[PDB]
């Protein structure tokens, strides 16, 4: 029955100096009848024991779900490091093993543009912003906005869109009161990058 | 117009490991048992010189050798610590770096740099009175790599310097604060 | 072993009255052993024998996937008409059906906006104009660009993303050459959704 | 100033059914067997009327009982047939419509109407040399829905009919020529 599925950290908890970043496995499909799963992580074929697995959790088709989150080292993603997990249970005819790790690939840092709200909304209660996201390599982004520090509410991001002269794009909406767009004002679209100086870029404007 | 630079360990961020002599400073793989407070830079390896100047002519040497990453350059006294920002005159920094096999300086939007020879060592000249900040290519005979003029200093300035994040592996090696 | 997806025609193949919509059954992991599928279709339970039944495609894994293409009536699929597959295969302890059709929700127009490129482009080789595409439900769009009438080649969607009223949005991003950016041209954004009148509406734009 | 409107069977949108009397057209099911050739929409469930107007003042009524969708007004003898376009003053048309329970004029943007009195049928008046089209309600005993005035009609006009698409079933209702 039972399968496996291997998640990579967020690109943000990785370049984050005080965030933790976390590699998954998900094992599905485990029957209710023989719930107990070993599972074993390994950094490079090291084995360790430092992941959370979380009291595998009951789903609806009647199976179990079992989540183990390994704590890696921000050095350890960046570096290309094999973390593998290695999967026992009784109804596998013999253990799933399954690996990740950060792909080479060359290396391009997002051009970041902000853009006003088209003319037509000027005249409606909110009004939309756009931050343009262009140009990057590997796909792994995070983008927010913010106005004076604080992180805004609503903004939605599209995902990456593969380009094509084989860079990665990606928009990112954020709703504000009209009001707000008069009136003093100053709106960033915040973007997490690892091409990028010091990983971060903020491109920010207001009223015109 | 040399001038005697030790780092401010109250201003390391606290992944940093500062040699007893205070004249270098590496980017260490684990936080670093120092106590938090409000002068530390919190997101980045950066810290500052212990030093202080409203006025005069200042001038100090950074060896760089074998190292990807590293910020360097002068920047007030009042410059934020804590959280996300950008090194720029706007934000109270004036500073040249190396990133991903480029030379920038750190205007905004950043200036490339074009230097014939990589260097391993940088002298940093600030004239405070003439508002100027240059930077010069010590391997290359001193020649000059970048020189920020109508500065507003706008306070005391502070030799500011970036180790760079290590996650890569090729950025180990130190920053060190030149045998006068 | 094997398993079957159903799959939607596309909208704007169900919009305009020359194109041909087709709902699609695909099986997946039929073993080379077995390679026999026969495959049944029902329009509201009423059986069909229309389906263009792909030559069993080869796949990697070492397995076949059987592909079905039934093609629909316009009024079959806005109407809420009942699509079903039924699917046989000797390693089927019994016979797969999967059913799809069209479902009800509240139908709510996309407004739609061109943004001209940000200000810093304006030097550079090629701009990038954006249709903005907000407000829509349900979630199934087309969006294309064209300049008098030319559809252009370069040009690439986001997938719609939920936004916080519960409506979709989308963005579309065209690369040009600034030289035409400049002198006369035009631009424009063409959308396809059942809820604009006559089924589609184009926004223009060029050079202000 | 009633005229005596009866559609153009060449123009007509290849899957509508007119009625042998050619006062009546409803959308049908099928592809309709028609040959093609260049008058006749291809894209939209529209027909123009046979009549042509380069002056004076014209008026008819159209029955819409029933129907869920449809455009009505009038259009230079010039407009497109091919393709994709919207009915704007701009592209030739001079129309209102209903669609998705509203009621909008065919301005660009469109124009919402303020129809207290959802109608069965509809008078259209043109005014040549005026520069006017004026709808008008006659279950609300003729009371306006909507001028446009400053037209530029720049060539001969034809009564214009759009009967709707029909994919959800509730349209199949056809429009009527109404007895004069
Ligand atoms: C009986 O029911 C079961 C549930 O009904 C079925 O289980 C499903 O089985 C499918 C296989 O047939 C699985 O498909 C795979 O899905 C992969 C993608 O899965 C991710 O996204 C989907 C939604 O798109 C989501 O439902 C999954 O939960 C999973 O989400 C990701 O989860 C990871 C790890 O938790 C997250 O990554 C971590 O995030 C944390 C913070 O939250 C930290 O940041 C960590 O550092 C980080 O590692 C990740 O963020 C999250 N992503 C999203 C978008 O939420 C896909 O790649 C495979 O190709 C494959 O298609 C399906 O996942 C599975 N669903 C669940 C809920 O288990 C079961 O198959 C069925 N049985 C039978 C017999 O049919
Ligand atoms: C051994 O190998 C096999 C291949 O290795 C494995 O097969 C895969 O099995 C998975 C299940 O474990 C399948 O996952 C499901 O995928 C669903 C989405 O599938 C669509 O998208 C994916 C890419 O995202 C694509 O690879 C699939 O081909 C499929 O694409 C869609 O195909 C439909 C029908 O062809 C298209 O719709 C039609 O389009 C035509 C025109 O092209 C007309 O317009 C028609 O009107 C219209 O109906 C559709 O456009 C197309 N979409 C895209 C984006 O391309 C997903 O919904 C399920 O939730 C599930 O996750 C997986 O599909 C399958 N892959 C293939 C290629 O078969 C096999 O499992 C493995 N065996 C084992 C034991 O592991
Ligand atoms: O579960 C099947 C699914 O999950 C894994 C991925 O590698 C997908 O491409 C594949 O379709
Ligand atoms: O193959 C499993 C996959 O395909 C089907 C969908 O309903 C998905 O949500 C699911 O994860
Ligand atoms: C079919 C889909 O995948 C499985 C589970 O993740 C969810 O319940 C979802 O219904
Ligand atoms: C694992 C993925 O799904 C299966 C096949 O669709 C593809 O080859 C892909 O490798």
């Amino acid at each position: 029955g039972p399968s496996v599925f291997i998640f990579p950290p967020k690109i943000k908890d990785v370049l984050m100096i005080s965030l933790s970043p976390i590699v998954t496995c998900v094992v599905v499909d485990v029957s209710e009848d023989d719930p107990d799963v070993q599972i074993s992580w390994f950094v490079n074929n090291v084995e360790v024991h430092t992941a959370q697995t979380q009291t595998h959790r009951e789903d609806y088709n009647s199976t179990l779900r079992v989540v183990s989150a390994l704590p890696i080292q921000h050095q350890d993603w960046m570096s290309g490091k094999e973390f593998k997990c290695k999967v026992n249970n009784k109804d596998l005819p013999a253990p799933i093993e399954r690996t990740i790790s950060k792909p080479k690939g060359s290396v391009r840092a997002p051009q970041v543009y902000v853009l006003p709200p088209p003319e037509e909304e000027m005249t409606k209660k909110q009004v939309t912003l756009t931050c343009m996201v262009t140009d990057f390599m590997p796909e792994d982004i995070y983008v927010e906005w913010t106005n004076n520090g604080k992180t805004e509410l609503n903004y939605k991001n599209t995902e990456p869109v593969l380009d094509s002269d084989g860079s990665y794009f990606m928009y990112s909406k954020l709703r504000v009161e009209k009001k707000n767009w008069v009136e003093r004002n100053s709106y960033s679209c915040s973007v997490v990058h690892e091409g990028l100086h010091n990983h971060h870029t903020t491109k920010s404007f207001s009223r015109s | 117009h040399m001038v005697h630079i030790t780092l401010d360990r109250n201003t390391a961020n606290s992944w940093l490991i500062i040699s007893k002599d205070r004249r270098q400073v590496r980017m260490g793989d684990t936080h670093q048992n120092v106590s938090d407070n409000k002068e530390r830079f919190s997101n980045y390896p950066m810290v500052l010189g212990a030093q202080r100047f409203s006025s005069g002519k200042m001038y100090w040497e950074v060896d760089v050798t074998q190292k990807e990453a590293w910020d360097l350059g002068v920047c007030r006294d009042s410059v934020q610590r804590k959280g996300q920002f950008s090194l720029s005159p706007e934000n109270g920094f004036w500073t040249i770096w190396l990133w991903q096999k480029s030379y920038e300086a750190g205007t905004s939007p950043q200036t490339t740099l074009h230097i014939q020879v990589p260097p391993c060592q940088i002298g940093i000249f600030v004239d405070y009175e003439a508002g100027v900040v240059s930077f010069y290519n010590i391997t290359d005979h001193g020649s000059l790599i970048y020189t920020f003029s109508e500065c507003v200093f706008a306070g005391p300035l502070r030799p500011f310097f970036n180790v760079g994040f290590n996650y890569s592996g090729g950025n180990a090696a130190p920053l060190k604060l030149c045998p006068l």
